[PDB]
RNA sequence: CUCCGCCGGCACCUUAUGAGAAAUCAAAGUCUUUGGGUUCCGGGGGGAGUAUGGUCGCAAGGCUGAAACUUAAAGGAAUUGA
């Protein structure tokens, strides 16, 4: 049986493919493999934006923002509930 | 009695029909059997197997029956059925109902000079299902069948006489084994012959002539 | 007609995409035959100027150069 | 490499099973067009086009339906007239129609004529 | 001078926006399509259209018995196109969703034998297509640049995913039908007006 | 088909299609039979058709409508 | 934990389709309704039922319903169904139409048209 | 950069009319209607890539490689249940 058609990881034309290090456990994982979100978080939640623009001593000023594109393996994803067991059917789809 | 509810169930009872040489000529869909009865009344039904396949659920495992009859009258028509249900008669009758819908038409050939009736099969022939393939080889007049029991069983209500079959794949499961003669058998109208060359004149469906009757 | 689009060597009777052409500049009234694929710099006898640039396919032409297929 | 005869065949028959009307070849031979008008005599396909303007050459038959399988025996035997007629029952279908056709010294031609003319030969190939 | 079926019938199209498919094509049905506009949308040679709506209409008068030839649209831009149709021409229109099932199982409550299936799109109304492979049933589906026209018999290319689109073409093949069985003696004259054929929501 | 005596022992010659010559058997379920009327003059009908068959295999491919065409266009 | 079964539903569609004109909004005029024009086993059922076709005339009497048919309003959908403008809406006296929608008529040979117009 | 077409790539999406034990595959198709050419390679599970012999390597080891005996199953795919 196989699982998958491209065996979870998308490797066509290559030999080798550069491994990458887990955010949580430090695995490594082939950098085509890992589960790699581009998390762009706001440096505070909004109940907590209000209160910095009174404190902001120069009145106009944006927050900046969080840019980090993190890497998870599929144990920490799975176990971190990026990604989820899907049905045989629902698997298929890449939307 | 029988209140048919397709329209060629009503064309029989009516009795506008007389063999299914029409309704196999227009590969009507069949769909009661009891327009087979009154269509082919030299038919002669027998069952080989009874074959328990188990679900297995919660409290235990659940068993039914399922029946394979052959029926058939021994002139080139032979229906398979198969049909699974809690009990042994009534997987029976279930399984003679779908055979008596299954009849399909075998046409004979002869081996190499055409004085008598038609024989054996036309040429060689291969069918397939799952795994198990059957071939019937023609076979010079007085030779019998050589095949194991089931195609054996098969072919004598087949009407075939003389033939020779080859099998390959797993014959012990007894399912896709016949079903595959069967296979080999219904697909026998399936062959181009030079025979058959003459570019054939159309006949009126069974609709569209008996039509102010529906 | 497809049979224009279709490749070189897949038509009924193969032909050829190329063909000859007649340039004629602008500083020099004459006629030199180059091809359409080029492959090699050509320069008028009298004048001396460039009239093609080789390149992967057709020939780059000059500035005013007229060129009549043949 | 090409072993053609086969590159032929092959395509005639995936034409046919697709039901395509013309069927086109892409090398030729005086060999091919031989077993082409073996099976146009014996009526299994209608006239064609043999293109030859200049190269290997081109065909283009037009395919009538009425074939059923057609194939090359590369590996192409040896073969007595006493000895097709556990051939003839070994390939074809039947012993009423089917031809097998082997090429002999008076040219390519199908072991009905070879039982005639008694002339034996090398298997060309055969079609039912 | 004078003008053609044709002329009238074109103009009809052209006006109802029959001609124009949608930016996909298939390859079945491509022989169809003359040309693209740059937009990206096909357009149908609306002559080639009427042809096959003639074949149609011969096919659907060479039934002896209407009653036993059912049309289906699943798009509720067309229920509306087929009642009228089917009023017209005899037929038995199932608007609405089809019940799976409906030609096959035969002590089904909604149980027929058609002799002819039309439908207005083979791609919603696939599942009677699939039930017309079964029950030997001839099909007549109105196929647009995208209809994957599997098991289809005749397909007329036109565009029908459109407010009056579909309404015309019911009403061209309900007055061909009907010049071939003769109920509107020769003469363009014909006393239905198309704008019934257009679907009249709420 | 015949018989050495003549006499024809085979039964239903059967049906072949009209756009790919494969015959089609008793239980190609996915085969039809159309029937396209002929138009003469003011009435513009008679029971006068044409009959064409089609085999499972024709429909299944798609390539149906194309052949009802491409045989539409004989003449007479 | 009141949802109202098959027993009850179908009855009250059923019951609703029929009796229309002679059965109104009231629940207790409803009962009473029920009484004369149905026979059931228990009180608790009928006053069940009629507490549902009580909010069905709620739901119909301000607009449409699902499959349940009453002649009284099939005939005024019929009468709305089929009516006309005085002339097609649609007028082929102007066609406004690009390159190719004319390259059509004019592969149809059809260079001249009433009403077709370069756009 | 937009559009259309050719080749040659890496792939992908839909469908059997095919194939398959199926999973699945547009190439694992054109296979009992069996034959384009060619190399390597398997013959139930163990014992075992083991012993012995050879050979290469500094060594680890590599390549080549059995038998005795034992066993009625081992195994692949999919179904239901737990
Ligand atoms: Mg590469
Ligand atoms: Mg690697
Ligand atoms: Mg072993
Ligand atoms: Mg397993
Ligand atoms: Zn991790």
């Amino acid at each position: 049986t196989f699982k998958r058609r491209n065996g979870g990881r998308n490797k066509h034309g290559r030999g080798h493919v550069k491994y990458i290090r887990c955010s949580n456990c430090a695995k490594c994982c082939p950098k085509d493999k890992a589960i790699k979100r581009f998390l762009v978080r706001n440096i505070v939640e909004q109940a907590a934006v209000r209160d910095v623009q009174e404190a902001c001593v120069h009145d106009g000023y944006v927050l900046p923002k969080l840019y980090a594109k993190v890497h998870h393996c599929v144990s920490c994803a799975i176990h971190a509930h990026i990604v989820r067991v899907r049905s045989r059917e629902n698997r298929r789809n890449r939307e | 009695k029988w209140v048919p509810v397709t329209k060629l169930g009503r064309l029989v009872k009516e009795g506008r029909f007389t063999k299914m040489e029409e309704i196999y000529l227009h590969s009507l869909p069949v769909k009661e059997h009891q327009i087979v009865e009154t269509l082919c009344p030299g038919l002669k039904d027998e069952v080989m197997k009874i074959t328990p396949v188990q679900k297995q659920t919660r409290a235990g495992q659940r068993t039914r029956f399922k029946a394979f009859v052959v029926v058939g009258d021994s002139n080139g028509h032979v229906g398979l059925g198969v049909k699974c249900a809690k009990e042994v008669a009534t997987a029976i009758r279930g399984a003679i109902i779908l055979a008596k819908l299954s009849i399909v038409p075998v046409r004979r050939g002869y081996w190499g000079n055409k004085i008598g009736l038609p024989h054996t099969v036309p040429c060689k022939v291969t069918g397939k299902c799952g795994s198990v393939t059957v071939r019937m080889v023609p076979a010079p007049r007085g030779s019998g069948i050589v095949a194991a029991r089931v195609p054996k069983k098969v072919l004598q209500f087949a009407g075939i006489d003389d033939v020779f079959t080859s099998s390959r794949g797993s014959t012990k499961t007894l399912g896709n084994f016949v079903k595959a003669t069967f296979d080999c058998l219904m697909k026998t109208y399936g062959f181009l012959t030079p025979d058959f060359w003459r570019e054939t004149t159309f006949t009126k469906a069974p609709y569209q002539e008996f039509t102010d009757i529906l | 007609e497809l049979e224009k689009l279709k490749h070189k060597k897949k038509r009924l009777v193969q032909s050829p995409n190329s063909f000859f052409m007649d340039v004629k500049c602008q500083g020099c009234f004459n006629i030199t035959t180059v091809f359409s694929h080029s492959q090699t710099v050509v320069v008028c006898p009298g004048c001396q100027t460039v009239l093609c640039q080789p390149t992967g396919g057709k020939a780059r032409l000059t500035e005013g150069c007229s060129f009549r297929r043949k | 490499g090409r072993r053609i005869l086969n590159d032929a065949l092959r395509t005639m028959v995936n034409a046919e099973r697709r039901g395509k009307a013309t069927a086109q070849l892409q090398p030729i031979s005086g060999v091919m067009i031989s077993f082409l008008n073996i099976m146009k005599h014996r009526g299994y396909i209608k006239n064609f086009e043999v293109f030859d303007p200049h190269r290997v050459g081109k065909i283009t038959v037009e395919l009538q339906g009425r074939i059923k399988d057609c194939k090359a025996l590369t590996y192409r035997q040896d073969l007595r007239a006493t000895e097709i007629e556990k051939y003839r029952t070994r390939m074809l279908p039947t012993r009423q129609w089917g031809y097998v056709v082997v090429t002999t010294p008076n040219g390519v031609l199908d072991h009905e004529e070879a039982i005639r003319q008694n002339v034996g030969g090398q298997v060309l190939g055969y079609f039912h | 001078r004078a003008l053609s079926q044709k002329e009238q019938d074109i103009q009809m199209m052209l006006a109802a926006d029959v001609h124009l498919g949608t930016k996909n094509c298939d390859f079945q049905m491509e022989r169809y399509a003359y040309k693209r506009r740059s937009d990206g949308i096909y357009i149908i040679n609306l002559g080639k259209t009427w042809e096959k709506l003639q074949l149609a209409a011969r096919v659907i008068v060479a039934i002896e018995n209407p009653q036993d030839i059912i049309v289906q649209s699943a798009r509720p831009y067309g229920q509306r196109a087929v009642l009228k149709f089917a009023q017209h021409t005899g037929a038995n229109a199932i608007a609405g969703r089809h019940t799976p099932g409906t030609f096959t199982n035969q002590m089904q409550t909604s149980f027929s034998e058609p002799r002819l299936l039309i439908l207005t799109d083979p791609r919603t109304d696939h599942q009677p297509i699939k039930e017309s492979a079964l029950g030997n049933i001839p099909t007549i589906a109105f196929c647009d640049t995208d209809s994957p026209m599997r098991y289809v018999d005749i397909g007329i290319p036109a565009n029908n995913k459109g407010r009056n689109s579909i309404g015309c073409l019911y009403w061209l093949l309900a007055r061909m039908v009907l010049q071939m069985r003769g109920t509107i003696l020769p003469g363009h004259k014909w006393d239905v007006m198309v704008d019934l054929f257009f679907y009249r929501d709420p | 088909m015949q018989n050495e005596v003549g006499d024809m022992v085979d039964l239903y010659v059967p049906r072949k299609c009209s756009a790919t010559n494969r015959i089609i058997t008793a239980k190609d379920h996915a085969s039809v039979q159309i029937n396209i009327g002929h138009v003469d003059e003011n009435g513009l009908y008679d029971g006068r058709f044409t009959t064409f068959a089609l085999s499972g295999f024709v429909r299944a491919q798609g390539d149906a409508d194309g052949s009802l065409d491409r045989l539409w266009q004989k003449r007479k | 934990g009141r949802v109202r079964t098959k027993t009850v539903k179908k009855t009250s569609r059923q019951v609703i389709e029929k009796y229309y004109s002679r059965m109104t909004l009231d629940f207790h005029t409803n009962k009473k309704v029920l009484e004369e024009v149905s026979i059931l086993q228990s009180k608790r059922l009928r006053n069940k039922v009629a507490g549902f076709t009580t909010h069905l005339m709620r739901r119909i009497q301000r607009g449409p319903v699902r499959g349940i048919s009453l002649k009284l309003q099939e005939e005024e959908r019929e009468r709305r169904m089929d009516f006309v403008p005085e002339k097609s809406a649609l007028e082929v006296d102007e066609i406004r139409v690009d390159k190719e929608t004319m390259d059509m008529l004019a592969f149809l040979g059809m260079a001249d048209l009433p009403g077709v117009e370069r756009a």
